[PDB]
């Protein structure tokens, strides 16, 4: 029920 | 349920975590993907999907993606995450499952962690089937391989969990009576909170794992009254629940659980032993709310005053059992825990035990009396692979 989201490896 | 995770870096620049979303699309941050040595490492359970809300004690429940990043970037080696899902096996394949605990078995230096994702996210009734499946491919028994590869308290979870609760239950109470004393107190917490059908394949599978009936192992091991009340509860005879309230009867047995104790010199054992034996759980129930009618001491401090040893021990036990036995089985959970190091023997029997009958039940008696989480207190006391498999037959937060 979202966007595309942002991934970032931490 | 919130949860707290303590994650540590498994690489110079990285603890292994992708995160996802922010508040950019109005949620928390989101973890979507765990390394596998962040997943061996990690203190407590988290899931892909799990909201983060707080880092080494900041709220960033309302931060954009960067911000977190930024956070985390910048933080030492070991953090401390509050998350929280943002909100048996359903595509059961024994034969895929034994072959994945074939691997990780195989696995140099074996895979605890898949064992303990498997193994403790299965019904025993599944289990019972992938180990059907395991001795097909192998020519193994799931069990042996298991014991095998094994070791320390993780051993004695993975294998609990591999018995029926039948035999798990006669093989904790062999375990209580052998060797030259006895462990009353795991003794008395499995005779007093299992039901006539556990009792009933308690007593079968004990005589075919032991060639001996446990009624006279009983008697070989206790004495006195003790026996007595043991002998009677581990028959199973009780009555079942009936339709009927049988208001006369309840407050006759409230009477006479009076009148053999608290009203009279010395305690009228037998006629206590009788009532807390024979009478269902509701009935009793009720007879022990009566019995506050006529007795200034409620059930529990009458027993306290009355009687003394193995005896109120088992007393005591028992109506707690009869009153609330989530909560029961609450307190010796908490008891196992609280203090000095820990109890493992009774917080692994009763996580094994419990875990398919009322660990809802018992979650939540837990966290209303104590204030936390049973998940909590588990990963306080212990760590590794071990504290895995308890939280998750814990089953969540809260
Ligand atoms: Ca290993
Ligand atoms: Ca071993
Ligand atoms: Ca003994
Ligand atoms: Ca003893
Ligand atoms: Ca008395
Ligand atoms: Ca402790």
């Amino acid at each position: 029920e979202d966007q595309h989201t942002q991934i970032t490896k931490v | 349920g919130e949860r707290t995770v303590t994650i540590r870096r498994q690489t110079v620049g990285g603890f292994g975590l992708s995160i996802k979303g922010g508040a950019e699309h109005n949620i928390p941050v989101v973890v979507s993907k765990i390394s596998k040595e962040q997943r061996a490492e990690l203190s407590g359970l988290l899931f892909i999907g799990d909201a983060i809300l707080q880092i080494n004690g900041i709220n960033v429940r309302k931060c954009r993606h960067e911000e977190v990043v930024q956070v985390l970037r910048n933080a030492g080696e070991e953090v401390t995450l509050t998350v929280s899902f943002l909100k048996a096996y359903t595509n059961f394949d024994a034969e895929r499952d034994a072959l994945n605990i074939e691997t990780a078995i195989k696995t140099k230096g074996v895979d605890e962690v898949t064992i303990v994702n498997i193994l403790t996210n299965r019904s025993n009734e599944q289990r019972q089937d992938i180990a059907f499946a395991y001795q097909r491919r192998t020519k193994k028994e799931l069990a042996s391989a298991l014991k095998s590869a094994l070791s320390g308290h993780l051993e004695t979870v993975i294998l609990g969990l591999l018995k029926t609760p039948a035999q798990y239950d006669a093989s904790e109470l062999k375990a209580s009576m052998k060797g030259l004393g006895t462990d009353e107190d795991s003794l008395i917490e499995i005779i007093c909170s299992r039901t006539n059908q556990e009792l009933q394949e308690i007593n079968r599978v004990y005589k075919e794992m032991y060639k001996t009936d446990l009624e006279k192992d009983i008697i070989s091991d206790t004495s006195g009254d003790f026996r007595k009340l043991m002998v009677a509860l581990a028959k199973g005879r009780r009555a079942e629940d009936g339709s009927v309230i049988d208001y006369e009867l309840i407050d006759q047995d409230a009477r006479d659980l009076y009148d053999a104790g608290v009203k009279r010199k010395g305690t009228d054992v037998p006629k206590w032993i009788s009532i807390m034996t024979e009478r269902s759980v509701p009935h009793l129930q009720k007879v022990f709310d009566r019995y506050k009618s006529y007795s200034p001491y409620d059930m529990l401090e009458s027993i306290r005053k009355e009687v003394k040893g193995d005896l109120e021990n088992a007393f005591l036990n028992l109506v707690q059992c009869i009153q609330n036995k989530p909560l029961y089985f609450a307190d010796r959970l908490y008891d196992s825990m609280k203090g000095k190091g820990t109890r493992d023997k009774v917080l692994i029997r009763i996580m094994v035990s419990r875990s398919e009958v009322d660990m809802l039940k018992i979650r939540s008696e837990f966290k209303r009396k104590y204030g936390k989480s049973l998940y909590y207190y588990i990963q306080q006391d212990t760590k590794g692979d071990y504290q895995k498999a308890l939280l998750y037959l814990c089953g969540g937060d809260d």
